[PDB]
DNA sequence: ATTGGCCAGCTAGGATCACAATCCCGGTGCCGAGGCCGCTCAATTGGTCGTAGACAGCTCTAGCACCGCTTAAACGCACGTACGGATTCCGTACGTGCGTTTAAGCGGTGCTAGAGCTGTCTACGACCAATTGAGCGGCCTCGGCACCGGGATTGTGATCCTAGCTGGCCAAT
DNA sequence: ATTGGCCAGCTAGGATCACAATCCCGGTGCCGAGGCCGCTCAATTGGTCGTAGACAGCTCTAGCACCGCTTAAACGCACGTACGGAATCCGTACGTGCGTTTAAGCGGTGCTAGAGCTGTCTACGACCAATTGAGCGGCCTCGGCACCGGGATTGTGATCCTAGCTGGCCAAT
């Protein structure tokens, strides 16, 4: 009488959670009511964007040979990145480092 | 038995097997990663709620969070989320 | 106890080291105290935001979540502290 | 289909028609006698700018005239220079370069200028 | 006898601290001074290790980019030392201020 | 008769009376102090609601405005505006 | 049986609306509950912001010899203020135009 | 009823910049920075353009109305006093 | 025969125009601007007047306050004439980017 | 043959003159600010319910304090190059002021899309209980990698060799 | 008989060498990343029920379009002078390196405040229904303020006057 429980992500073919999202919805009181594909939209995107960090890191990774994402993969991945650097611009990831640039006039002739 | 912390690891893990299947991660880049989903997630929600009471409309549906969206990710980004997100909606709408 | 004078515990070769990886190639004499009291500057209110979050909730103890929020509120997130 | 990884853009911050004075012996006498920091004006006359104290021996005595002629452009040019010097220094130019040293104000200017026009022993 | 041109160590120095992450600030002293300062908010607070750990990262960070701002301007003004006005200039054009 | 919309600018003229009986304001300036108000309260609030859901906690009371302010207004006006508001409250409660 | 309704307001001494803080904040969704005393202080608060404004701007005023405050006068308010200016620094005040600031280096001398 | 306003944004004439600076108490301005301003603003205005029709678009009229505009600059950080915000 | 040595009609304009707070770009051609830029995003967009006028004080606001801090580092520069140089600094230094 | 003074001429600074800009004083009218009125909707008042949160008590994590040893980093000094910054000069690119062109501004009319409101209704989401399997913590282990050491390469500074000019001696002059 | 060619000395550019910073490669041993298991509770499922929001229909405000005078502003060009910026040369302050001093870091131990949890119970707020008067919009009216004409004051630019210096000839040496 009762079909087999799938849930919703699967559903919805997401690896983040669905219903996760939803409860923080409804448990951070951004409305009164929450409509049904509002939670499945944004894991979909915050999956999404979870995806294209980590690629892009990974990528930084096979180019240090290194196979294992630290701190500075991610960095390296998102200020080189322009799109990214546009929305994390005002944020500091701890253990990232810096991006080298120095300064064509610094260098000698 | 102690009260658990909810964080978004396991997810983020099977992402990247998804992505780069040799690749492993870090229990620091984790944590960027949870915080950073955290914060991407509070920006969007808060816009929705925000751009909900605009309109004197209670409930956050696709339409919002899709809007949201487009507000904050700047081009391709909101492009491709937008499109992404549509099609997953879809998907669980069908079935 | 009373803590006293500590700002000098950033010690010049410090400054000289975070300027390095700015890529400052050429430092005058007088840069250190000026970023010395910029950061001393900076220190407060970071601290003050967080401190209040701390005495709000009754806490004692200054919570690397408070110190988070406190750059959260100052447009400055940090990623790697549980935000 | 997939994003194009768009990469971030920042933001990076005279031997004209004469002999040479060093040829001409009784120029090249007069500038290995007088002390370098004399070639100044000198230099400013030549170039429209004197250039190095360490070059100035070499920057005046490897010059062989202009390759000008008088009352062109440049002609007024050196006389500009020449009519904003005074007597005195100019009686100076003249000596170093072996010419007699009389002369109002705007003969100076013309004697130096018709010289190192086309300098000669 | 060998000495390096001025500006050659220094240029090797500054590959060096961007290709590394590691804190630039001995963290002892860093946290010493954190309580010196909030002895002024509330007196006997404890800190976790987290957070001063967090504080630094935080600090660090700021004063870096300060730092490369700071450089920009120095260049822009043809020099190469950059000086307090050019600090005091950052400040005032990001809206920090004295 | 049609939808009508809330502002405060009779508050601010009272306001204003207490502070300058003999001066007035224009409208424009009126909308100014309207928007002005409303961006205060909107930073207040919002800093509260997420100071409670800090605390997981759910309920604005005085401490939470209280905190709220001390962090928004910087120094005297934060001095000045807690003291003020204190005595307020204080009253309220009395009667 | 029923006592005299004497707003809130009054019972506060303010002359901002407390009724109306209340009504906004539920209807804001800031949180499922809203304490009693909450709608007081924050009334309390913009009250007093609100007075300093307007006191420095008429002040402003009577330097101008105008009576009637008008948005320049709030904008030289605020930017001589430096805890407002610090408070305010993001805002564009539309109709405030500019505070008087010649560089000293380009005057003549 | 539809008509391309193509080329327009040399409307933002040279002295138009000239007195914008003046207020910017700016003395002496090079002649070729004014294409350089202009782009400045088209960049600028794409912004704010693009986030106050997104806000309409959804909530599905056809007409930026000024609380549009006011909420997108809120959201540029750039909050804008008298308006209705 | 009068004639204001270079300079000094300018300073007048400044205390003028910082005096004044009217509108400093005539508002049909910024709203004809406002319309070509909307082309983009959406056909046939109606504008209220309100709307364009906040869109104006932005606008104006903005550039002002970017004029205020390149004059601010043209200063620095020890230089008097803005160039776009100043400008791209000035904005790489808000955080505003190319 | 040289040195000092005289007449004429020139240039700099302090002052004088003229004019425009700025300001100030007062009269004008006009329109937006401010007051009044009736209505209505939102604020207020009273009684009920429960549940959020204050408070107390317990556990034990983790923050604090302190010590000693090792050692890299910090410090202080000597030294010298490169740099900042002052100076000068030059070209031209700005600024300023004419006359001219042009399209901004204003007011008016005409048109109507589309903002805004209201009523219908039902698709959708809240709420509940019952279900359960996804997710968390603990633990185990095992490969990634930071470190070390030898060898190789590159980069940097230090050095030598040669080409050129200048000075002295012997031979030529 | 004296000094210009010949050789010797000095200097700058290219070539060369030393050597040490970087890289590359293997090996190694460590411990954190990753899997497994069992338990828990948050996600799921079905049903029910209110309910708010899509939708059509409506009225009309407000946007758009077009027109024609009136200026004010934008424009183009001439002229010139203050500026930017290339050159230059000084002092020196900032780097680099060395040797000595300091205390950061580790790690190890001991102590205990207070974080975090749970349980109690209870004041406080949500809620509803009834009440009502504060706040809104519409009308009206009238004083502040923009304006403008005439003076008065100041700031700017152009000009004159007083002063010191320079050149050729005459007088004295």
């Amino acid at each position: 009488a009762r079909a087999k429980a799938k849930t919703r992500s699967s559903r919805a073919g997401l690896q983040f959670p669905v219903g996760r999202v939803h409860r923080l919805l409804r448990k951070g009181n951004y409305s009164e009511r929450v409509g049904a594909g509002a939670p499945v939209y944004l894991a979909a995107v915050l999956e999404y964007l979870t995806a294209e960090i980590l690629e892009l890191a990974g990528n930084a990774a096979r180019d240090n040979k290194k196979t294992r994402i630290i701190p500075r993969h991610l960095q390296l991945a998102i200020r080189n990145d322009e799109e990214l650097n546009k929305l994390l611009g005002r944020v500091t990831i701890a253990q990232g480092g810096v991006l080298p640039n120095i300064q064509a006039v610094l260098l000698p002739k | 038995k102690r009260s658990r912390k909810e964080s978004y690891s396991i997810y983020v893990y099977k992402v990247l097997k998804q992505v780069h299947p040799d690749t492993g991660i870090s229990s620091k880049a984790m944590g960027i990663m949870n915080s950073f989903v955290n914060d991407i997630f509070e920006r969007i929600a808060g816009e929705a709620s925000r751009l909900a009471h605009y309109n004197k409309r209670s409930t956050i549906t696709s339409r919002e969070i899709q809007t949201a969206v487009r507000l904050l990710l700047p081009g391709e980004l909101a492009k491709h989320a937008v499109s992404e997100g549509t099609k997953a909606v879809t998907k669980y709408t069908s079935a | 106890k009373v803590l006293r004078d500590n700002i000098q515990g950033i010690t010049k070769p410090a400054i000289r080291r975070l300027a390095r990886r700015g890529g400052v190639k050429r430092i005058s004499g007088l840069i250190y105290e000026e970023t010395r009291g910029v950061l001393k500057v900076f220190l407060e209110n970071v601290i003050r935001d967080a401190v209040t979050y701390t005495e709000h909730a009754k806490r004692k103890t200054v919570t690397a979540m408070d110190v988070v929020y406190a750059l959260k509120r100052q447009g400055r997130t940090l990623y790697g502290f549980g935000g | 289909g997939k994003r194009e990884k768009k990469k971030v853009e920042r933001l990076t911050m005279a031997q004209g028609k004469g002999q040479k004075l060093c040829e001409i012996e009784r120029i090249h006498f007069f500038l290995s006698k007088k002390k370098t920091d004399e070639l100044r004006n000198l230099h400013k006359l030549l170039y429209n700018r004197p250039g190095t104290v360490s070059s100035l021996k070499k920057n005046v005595g490897q010059f062989s005239g202009f390759p000008f002629e008088k009352g062109s452009v440049q002609y007024k040019k050196k006389e500009e220079m020449l009519k904003k010097f005074r007597n005195a220094m100019l009686k100076s130019i003249c000596e170093v370069l072996d010419l007699e040293r009389s002369g109002v104000n705007s003969e100076l200017v013309k004697r130096i200028l018709n010289f190192l026009m086309h300098p000669k022993p | 006898p060998h000495r390096y041109r001025p500006g050659t160590v220094a240029l090797r120095e500054i590959r060096r601290y961007q290709k590394s992450t590691e804190l630039l600030i001995r963290k002892l002293p860093f946290q010493r001074l954190v309580r010196e300062i909030a002895q002024d908010f509330k007196t006997d607070l404890r800190f976790q290790s987290s957070a001063v750990m967090a504080l630094q990262e935080a600090c660090e960070a700021y004063l870096v980019g300060l730092f490369e701002d700071t450089n920009l301007c120095a260049i822009h003004a043809k020099r190469v030392t950059i000086m307090p006005k050019d600090i005091q200039l950052a400040r005032r054009i990001r809206g920090e201020r004295a």
